[PDB]
């Protein structure tokens, strides 16, 4: 999937 | 639980620790602790707790889009099997987390920076719980709530480009956008976020400065995306 | 224990699927079960065992060494009981392997490609109780054992080419280096695997010379390091 | 610590 941009660590 | 027998100080100092090492299960697990002592958190300790959670859920969601991609593909039982083990460990660590919020987190958040901290997590793990639910309606309805009402007293209570307020809508947004099925909410919202911030920087120092740029760079790459 | 009611081949397929969803932990619950059937391991079965450890320990044994690193730094006592904590865990994930290796993968394993793997599993994770461990003289002589009789079967049975060979003599190299503090035997046991495996080059596949070179040029890493 | 390389994941 395109995973959005929201907000902290990007841990997925 | 677990964590009853170890001091407050020594939970922070360990989860600390634990982020160093990128032990994120176990910070999680320190920061539990560290909240059922039941005092409230500083804006440092609220930071520690959120990292954790997030660190931790980030490994369930990336496990749980490769298995119902696999899932997906396919259509024996050990593919449905899998992706329905880390869907429930997933669901265990969103309830964990909204268990903390609602026992007793939120109730004892009086200050705007508390109190939007905590509501955007309610509507963040809610929607998580959205990602994989297919009762839906409620579970979206719950996040939407905790996300508006975070919304109103960000508004209220919070300059436009308060760093906690910026990533409340940036996450509102993506709500918005892939869980609501309301891509225009998402774009509006984006944007007048984005422009608000913009007008206020003026007012800022050079570190706060800093802070509030980064989430509106966020806000812009969606934007980028979806226009 | 946990998997004794899942089918054999349903663990390994699980196992393939949690590796690709870098469910580490998961991965390796699946192929204990696998194992605790109690038949040998086929070649891809013993890679998603090695795989799975090899991802969990390295975790641990990043996560030890920043927790000992702050320990060193400091010299309260939340530093060293949260290094041991995941050093004791660390203990467990080595004792597990060791014990799926004693009971009873090694004493079933006839074949040259089975009982030199193996028997650098067992040396492998002696060596990582050996990297936390202060007794020590022992759990050093048991991963020097484990390495040497898988280099006695390896030197006997395998061409100088084989990937496990190459692997196994990479590995008991770097016990010399920095476990033994033989940083000379290091060097030789790496100059003459390396020249060796050249030499025999000529005799592979455009496949099987991928294979070996990969794992020749790792030799190269270490040496150009050593000297 | 500067770590070596052996076989397989480096994963630490
Ligand atoms: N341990 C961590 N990753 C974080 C710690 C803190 C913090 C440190 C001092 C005072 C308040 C908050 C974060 C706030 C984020 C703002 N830049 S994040
Ligand atoms: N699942 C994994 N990561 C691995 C699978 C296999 C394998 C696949 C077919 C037959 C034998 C072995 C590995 C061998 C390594 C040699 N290149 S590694
Ligand atoms: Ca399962
Ligand atoms: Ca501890």
């Amino acid at each position: 999937k395109l995973m959005f941009k929201t907000e902290g660590p990007d841990s997925d | 639980g677990a964590m009853g027998s170890m001091e407050r100080a020594s939970l922070i100092q360990k989860a600390k620790l634990a982020e160093q090492a990128e032990r994120y299960e176990d910070m999680a697990a320190f920061m539990k602790g560290a909240v059922e002592k039941g005092e409230e958190l500083s804006c440092e300790e609220r930071n520690l707790l959120s990292v954790a959670y997030k660190n931790v859920v980030g490994g369930q969601r990336a496990a749980w889009r490769v298995l119902s991609s696999i899932e997906q593909k396919s259509n024996g039982p050990e593919v449905r099997e899998y992706r329905e083990k880390v869907e429930t460990e997933l669901q265990g660590v969103c309830d964990t987390v909204l268990g903390l919020l609602d026992s007793h987190l939120i109730k004892e958040a009086g200050d705007a920076e508390s109190r939007v901290f905590y509501l955007k997590m309610k509507g963040d793990y809610y929607r998580y719980l959205a990602e994989v639910a297919t009762d839906k309606k409620r579970i979206i309805d719950s996040a939407r709530s905790a996300y508006q009402e975070a919304m109103d007293i960000s508004k209220k209570e919070m300059p436009p480009t308060n760093p906690i307020r910026l990533g409340l809508a940036l996450n509102f947004s993506v709500f918005h956008y892939e869980i609501a099925n309301s891509p225009e909410e998402a774009i509006s919202l984006a944007k007048t976020t984005f422009d608000e911030a913009m007008a206020d920087l003026h007012t800022l120092s050079e570190d706060s400065y800093k802070d509030s740029t980064l989430i509106m760079q966020l806000l812009r790459d969606n934007l980028t995306l979806w226009t």
